[PDB]
RNA sequence: UUGACCUCAAAUCAGGUAGGACUACGCGCUGAACAAUAAGCGCAGGAAAAGAAAAUAACCAUGAUUCCCUCAGUAACGGUGAAGCGGGAAAAGCUCAAAUUUGAAAUCUGGCAACAUUUCUUUUGUUGUCCGAGUUGUAAUUUCAA
RNA sequence: AUUGGAUAUGCCAUAUAAAGCGCUUUCGAAGAGUCGAGUUGUUUGCAGCUCUAAAUGGGUGGUAAAUUUCAUCUAA
RNA sequence: AAGAGCAUAGCUGUUGGGACCCGAAAGAUGGUGAACCAUCUAGUAGCUGGUUC
């Protein structure tokens, strides 16, 4: 009918008191899961870089930790995904390599070191991930010199005539199946 | 990806890395268990009227009718003619 | 009377630093606090400062 | 096993072997009331895969409708209605006349301890999944109401929202 | 002459369970003179419903659901009126059927005797044993991300 | 007074164990009166009615072309 | 053709919401009794009346 907003200051202070008591629930490890670095879209967002749900599962074969293992130690997979410029390989990649470097294991059991896990406990820390892993935006590039063959390269000789031969090319390759 | 943004090859000039197959797609894949089975039933269930009716249309070269007939008994035409050309495979191997 | 008469006001975020602004350096007028209704006719100075 | 040939089998509606058996089972059916308990599903195949095992707490009921709102839905409530002590699971189709539909329901005891004590089918004991095709929430219902996943498929209009400041 | 198995009865047999009320908010069916509304009927919870793609898109690609801002009073339809993208709140994943263990139904309810445990002499189990369920299929393994 | 679960400790446990990931010399089963088509009603969705599927099949779209490639997903 | 708009408040006018207030038969839904009741309803009002230093 009408939706009024006077419960907005009370609805801000309850996600705060929400975290608070998420935080201390589980104090040892970090408040935020981390997330890939991922691509929106489309041709207005594609150049940006944002964070995507989950590391598919060829980016955690490649890092060495099993998709059951990354669960476990917080890392989350997504499946859906499939990544195919072997540089969305590479930035997630160390992306989850230096969550690797930087993670420390408690071991289980009465603090005995399992496999790598960790040796050291009392470096416990909650740690914001957005710090320790920021999501940068696309490196671009500063002070590139010459290309004066780029010069004589006058736009429109692709541009005016690919997107005709781009416009053309049905009509085209008919033609050349049509006279064969 | 000629660097550019138009064209019959356009898109942001990398190298694309080939992609495993994932088992979603496998569906529609023949198992010999699953192609035995589908032999067996169809040998002992047999056939519903109206293929019945076709094949002999088939047998007596009545073809253009037999596919404008089985195109009305199930809708589409890769389905009428999906359904010839097994129906004749089972005429000849008959 | 309805609930969602408007209750709130928005204003510029600049406008009300410039107010806060001109109001910290009307305090240190002291034309301006006795006009409000401060008595500092004996205070040392004002703006008053006393140590850390 | 030999359920790769049940529903193999089960998709050959018009072959003769379904075509008799089909109307020796309607002809019986008429005569029983008209929903009756089952002993054991008529396609152990078809429950089966619906969620159906052959232990203790589970249990089949057959039920027949008037064609002529979806009969599939029709015959869950109808039966919910009578089995009233028991959360209904499921349900399938078997037979059909002139004038009737025929269905198979598959209801589950929320109160018989084997049933609780089996984790794949604890979920319905908990109070939310009782009499779900009242709230048409079954495999039929859920479709009926149009509920997926898809562009394909009220109130978020018609209310007025009045910010704090605006 | 007897015993099985099946179908159906009967019990003031043992154990369970359903009704009814509230209904602001949930989900249905129906529905008027506005409105996929009011009224009517059905059924829930502390939330409900939805939910791990038979979803988007046409990109350097996105990645369950829900909610907020934006898209946008735009597309579309002929006054009605979205959604993809983007930002944020919150994030969590999964389980069956479809194949066998045939060198072992390994599974499960209940009766009985003990051992316990309790928000609790009021609860919740365990062990043993017996009996029944169950090969028209209970377990283990597997669910397409495989 | 109980309880929150962690910390340490003590005692049993059974543990002849199973699982994760290098590889495959391969096999991969995948939900039917359902999907769908026509038809009638009602607000593409659903529903009655008659017909009724298939295995690289099926759904969905960018393309083409009115068919096609391509993309994406795996319903009942 | 050497950009002038954006945001906030106020006034006034206009459009829509009950819409300055009061007042017409009627119609629907669901009930009670052998017409009545409650909701939709604060309706259709192109008018009548009133409208405060």
């Amino acid at each position: 009918y009408v939706k009024t907003w006077f419960n907005q200051p009370g609805r801000k202070l309850r996600r705060r008191q929400a975290r608070q008591t998420k935080a201390a629930k589980i104090a040892p490890r970090p408040v935020e899961a981390i997330r890939p670095a991922v691509k929106p879209p489309t041709i207005r967002y594609n150049m940006k870089v944002r964070a995507g749900r989950g590391f598919t599962l060829e980016e955690l074969k490649a890092a060495g930790v099993s998709r059951r293992v990354a669960s476990t130690i917080g890392i989350p997979v997504d499946h859906r995904r499939r990544n195919r410029s072997e540089e969305s390989l590479q930035r997630n990649v160390e992306r989850i390599k230096v969550y690797l470097a930087h993670l420390i294991v408690f071991p289980r059991k009465a603090g005995q070191p399992k496999k790598g896990d960790a040796t050291d406990v009392s470096g416990a820390e909650q740690t914001d991930v957005a710090a320790v892993l920021p999501i940068t935006q696309e490196a671009v590039e500063e002070a590139k010199p010459i290309t004066e063959e780029a010069k004589n390269f006058n736009a429109f000789s692709t541009l005016s005539n690919e997107r005709a031969y781009a416009r053309y090319a049905g009509a085209r390759a008919a033609f050349q199946k049509k006279r064969a | 990806a000629p660097g550019l943004v138009v064209g019959l090859n356009k898109g942001k000039t990398l190298t694309k890395r080939q992609l495993p197959e994932r088992p979603s797609r496998r569906k529609g894949h023949l198992s010999k268990r699953t192609a035995f089975v589908r032999s067996i039933v169809r040998e002992v269930a047999g056939f519903a009227p109206y293929e019945r009716r076709v094949m002999e249309l088939i047998r007596n070269s009545q073809d253009k009718r037999a596919r404008k007939l089985a195109k009305k008994r199930l809708g589409t035409l890769k389905r009428a003619k999906g359904k010839i050309e097994e129906l004749t495979s089972v005429i000849q191997s008959s | 009377t309805k609930t969602w008469r408007k209750w709130h006001v928005k204003v510029n975020q600049n406008e009300k630093r410039y107010a806060i602004a001109s109001a910290v350096a009307a305090s240190g007028v002291p034309s301006l606090l006795l006009a409000r209704g401060h008595r500092i006719e004996e205070i040392p100075e004002v703006p008053l400062v006393v140590d850390d | 096993g030999a359920y790769k040939y049940l529903e193999e089998l089960a998709k050959k509606k018009q072959s003769d072997v379904n075509l008799f058996l089909s109307r020796v089972r309607a002809w019986e059916y008429r005569q029983m009331n008209v929903i009756h308990r089952a002993s054991r599903p008529s396609r152990p195949d078809k429950a089966r895969r619906l969620g159906y095992k052959a232990k203790q707490g589970y249990v089949i009921y057959r039920i027949r409708v008037r064609r002529g709102r979806s009969a599939r839905c029709t015959a869950e409530e109808r039966v919910g209605r009578y089995c009233s002590n028991l959360r209904v699971l499921n349900s399938y189709w078997v037979n059909q006349d002139a004038t009737y539909k025929f269905f198979e329901v598959i209801l589950v005891d929320p109160s018989h301890k084997a049933i609780r004590r089996d984790p794949r089918i604890n979920w319905i004991v908990n109070p939310v999944h009782k009499h779900r095709e009242s709230r048409g929430l079954t495999s039929i219902g859920k479709k009926s109401r149009g509920i997926g996943k898809g562009h394909r498929f009220w109130l978020r209009h018609n209310t007025l929202s009045l910010r704090r400041y605006r």
